[PDB]
């Protein structure tokens, strides 16, 4: 049958970068040269495999990470990046392969005022580990006094709120991004086209 | 357009006290958290102070709490800095900041004030 | 085991105020903006106000503008709306509402969950 | 051939921290995707998150985040689960689980399944 | 602000009949609409979310459809217990603003 | 957690073919990740029956056999018989990275 | 209480050159850095908020870099308008502690 990519790039919201979403594609028969051709994305810059070629390879299975971020940030959805994105918020291993889809997107996400929900970690103990959401909203402490669970001085809460509005620049409108991301493994593979 | 002005200051003996004020005009008040800054005549810049958007947490550096106390006035546009048990340490000027930030993220101010010359001596 | 629990309704004289308590549990009440929706006795849903997600910006509807005070208290999960000046129109039933686009039990740019809802009265 | 096999029973008072072992064992611990299971004593399944020791990324699920905190030693094989803050209703049989099929993306089924660890949390 | 109007104002069906009820918006709203269910006595349960996706748990005999200005909900076949107050509100300006609602009735 | 609901108690007959339904959400079952199942006899851990909705493991007979479509998945006990008294499990993934667990239905004989 | 030390103290740089200013942390903080440009007599003025993004009205010789612990304020061509002292300033932990600074001497 045809290939769900139409709840996928199509869908009516798309999930804020702190937490992010996957969707497991199997059973297909997709068509990836089509998707090359939209005239809309911005970025497509497919890691471990070359595009132009998809059409002539089967894999096991597809998980497309989808969110959004502004436009300075899509250079962070990458191997090997980092700021406050891909160190604390969506960060890719090394050696990951497919590609980082993003096209702007001004009409649909944001809206004039804030669309104040889409959100952002900020503050983490620690970098992430790769592919690794984390949707914990515990108090960041930055100094030395405990929190005390109450933030003020020394004590931030690690979710701020991108603020998309369309009277700003093409670097802070909110690209949706989506990260297919598949390999195959040790089975039959299931997901090629013609 | 955001501009500060400082009042206050002057000479004052070993062991006194002084406030000092800061109003501002440009931006709303009661949505931004602001600073004290203090800088020694030729000597380097120092924080000495800070207080939240509404008043509720203040915040002090390590050598000066004990004797300082910050307060804010939104309905004025104020920002209060009084002194008590002065020291010959403390004679600088003293500049008034705000953030850049409205209530998040709490770090980096934005535009700097003019100072306001304070001196202790005999 | 997400809820939102309300106080403080009730009669009051036209003209004084009264405050709205909507103490929130079973979710972080910071991440999310949460709102206050109203109904008069056999009428549609009327928007009324705003809280930002940690106190950017307190929007109103246009008859209530003036006169009305969200506030938010994000360590006790507490959520108040201050009424000044009560005419006899806002007679209404208060429900409290949240959003907040999280992949999760999140309803993005709409209301899932909402208060028991009390009851504002005026009268003498 | 290849199973896992994890410590004995416990006894902890109520407060303190329970640290619970499953050595794998039969082939590479670095192409496993230990996930842990719970089981109340007649009940049903639950998830309590899934570590990759050669990424070393560790998603826990909603309930138990920052308490459950799920370490691996790809060294010596052993895949922790350092469970903090128990309670009387901690009293539980924590299972591992291999992820089936893959090992970076470990969305799949359980299999082999370690042994019965009754964490029972009383005085 | 944006003033959202909603046709009708009363409705009476059918148990099965495809109801369809139109939400027309003043100035353009991309996708961020929603449609409210309040049985009389009860506080109102979301029913679409961002104008085409169902809340979770949720009957499926409910869709709703379009994008800018016009927005239809069209419940395919209709239940005793899905006779109801149905409101239109848009997540677009600063100032949210609400349908008048629908009272589905019985013939 | 266990968002994927299953009914409580099945029963049947020696000879009779039950069934067993997951019925899940469009975040878990409905986004493409699969419904696997797992067999409990009392006093044991979980076994596993049927994964990818349609396969076998070599220690089952044939009795047990799944499908899905949709957003639901199934479970046929073609001939039950002694040796199927015991609880059984269905599995899928959120796309929240979480498993989900069911609630497990208790097949009796009678 | 993170200390800062700045180098160097004090140079001598005349107008066609290309400077630039080390400002190194102890305790790792993490593209949260000003930098500053008092003239003798009164108050400092802002050049670079957050060490990268370049401030509004003022030249664009100015060019922040570094990231966690050290960071490099350079100036691409000295102009005569730089007859002033340099400063660095953390915000991370609250304690605010600004550098010893920079006396960019223009013989
Ligand atoms: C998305 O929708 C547009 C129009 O609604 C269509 O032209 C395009 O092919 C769609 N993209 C897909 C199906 O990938």
């Amino acid at each position: 049958n045809l290939c769900p990519f139409g709840e996928v790039f199509n869908a009516t919201r798309f999930a804020s970068v702190y937490a992010w979403n996957r969707k497991r594609i199997s059973n297909c028969v997709a068509d990836y040269s089509v998707l090359y051709n939209s005239a809309s994305f911005s970025t497509f810059k497919c890691y471990g495999v070359s595009p132009t070629k998809l059409n002539d390879l089967c894999f096991t299975n597809v998980y497309a990470d989808s969110f959004v971020i502004r436009g300075d940030e899509v250079r962070q959805i990458a191997p090997g990046q980092t700021g406050k994105i891909a160190d604390y918020n969506y960060k890719l291993p090394d050696d990951f392969t497919g590609c980082v889809i993003a096209w702007n997107s001004n009409n649909l996400d944001s809206k004039v005022g804030g669309n104040y929900n889409y959100l952002y970690r900020l503050f983490r103990k620690s970098n992430l580990k790769p592919f690794e959401r984390d949707i914990s909203t515990e108090i960041y402490q930055a100094g030395s006094t405990p929190c005390n669970g109450v933030e003020g001085f020394n004590c931030y809460f690690p979710l701020q709120s991108y603020g998309f509005q369309p009277t700003n620049g093409v670097g802070y409108q909110p690209y949706r991004v989506v990260v297919l991301s598949f390999e195959l493994l040790h089975a039959p593979a299931t997901v090629c086209g013609p | 357009e955001v501009q500060l002005v400082e009042s206050g200051g002057g000479l004052v003996q070993p062991g006194g006290s002084l406030r000092l004020s800061c109003s501002a005009s440009g931006f709303t008040f009661s949505s931004y958290a602001m600073h004290w800054v203090r800088q020694a005549p030729g000597k380097g810049l120092e924080y000495v102070s800070s207080i939240s958007s509404n008043g509720g947490s203040t915040y002090y550096a390590d050598s000066v709490k004990g004797r300082f106390t910050i307060s804010r006035d939104n309905s004025k546009n104020t920002l209060y800095l009084q002194m008590s048990s002065l020291r010959v340490e403390d004679a600088a000027v003293y500049y008034c900041v705000k953030h850049y930030q409205q209530q998040l993220l709490w770090g980096g101010p934005d535009v700097w004030g003019q100072g306001t010359t304070v001196t202790v001596s005999s | 085991e997400v809820q939102l629990v309300e106080s403080g309704g009730g009669v009051v004289q036209p003209g004084r105020s009264l405050r709205l308590s909507c103490a929130a549990s079973g979710f972080t009440f910071r991440t999310y903006a949460m709102h206050w929706v109203r109904q008069a006795p056999g009428k549609g849903l009327e928007w009324v106000a705003v809280m930002w997600n940690d106190g950017s910006n307190k929007y109103y509807a246009d008859s209530v503008k003036g006169r009305f005070t969200i506030s938010r208290d994000n360590s006790k999960n507490t959520l108040y709306l201050e009424m000044n000046s009560l005419r006899a129109e806002d007679t209404a039933v208060y429900y409290c509402a949240r959003e907040g686009v999280a992949a999760a039990g999140s309803s993005s740019d709409a209301f899932d969950i909402w208060g028991q809802g009390t009851m504002v009265t005026v009268s003498s | 051939q290849v199973q896992l096999v994890q410590s004995g029973a416990e006894v902890k008072k109520p407060g303190s921290s329970v640290k619970v072992s499953c050595k794998a064992s039969g082939g590479t611990f670095s192409s496993f995707a230990i996930s842990w299971v719970r089981q109340a004593p007649g009940q049903g399944l639950e998830w309590m998150g899934g570590i990759i020791p050669i990424y070393g990324t560790a998603n826990y699920a909603q309930k138990f985040q920052g308490r459950v905190t799920i370490t691996a030693d790809e060294s010596t094989s052993t895949a922790y689960m350092d469970l903090s803050s128990l309670r009387s209703e901690d009293t539980a049989v924590y299972y591992c689980a291999r992820d089936g099929s893959s090992t970076y993306y470990p969305h799949n089924w359980f299999d082999p399944w370690g042994q019965g660890t009754l964490v029972t949390v009383s005085s | 602000d944006i003033q959202m109007t909603q046709s009708p104002s009363s409705l009476s069906a059918s148990v099965g009949d495809r109801v369809t009820i139109t939400c027309r918006a003043s100035q353009s709203i991309s996708n961020f609409l929603n449609w409210y269910q309040q049985k009389p006595g009860k506080a109102p349960k979301l029913l679409i979310y961002a104008a085409s996706s169902l809340q979770s748990g949720v009957p499926s005999r409910f869709s709703g459809s379009g994008s800018g200005t016009d927005f239809t909900l069209t419940i395919s076949s209709l239940q005793p217990e899905d006779f109801a107050t149905y409101y239109c509100q848009q997540s677009y300006s600063t100032l949210y603003s609400f349908g008048q609602g629908t009272k589905l009735e019985i013939k | 957690q266990s968002v994927l609901t299953q009914p409580p108690s099945v029963s049947g007959a020696p000879g009779q073919r039950v069934t067993i339904s997951c019925t899940g959400s469009s975040s878990n079952i409905g986004s493409g990740y699969d419904v696997h199942w797992y067999q409990q006899l009392p006093g044991t851990a979980p076994k596993l029956l049927i994964y990818g909705n349609s396969n076998r493991p070599s220690g089952v007979p044939d009795r047990f056999s799944g499908s899905k479509s949709g957003t639901s998945a199934s479970l046929a006990i073609t001939g039950l018989q002694a040796e199927d008294e015991a609880d059984y499990y269905c599995q899928s993934y959120d796309s929240s990275l979480s498993g989900v667990f069911g609630t497990g239905t208790k097949v009796t004989v009678l």
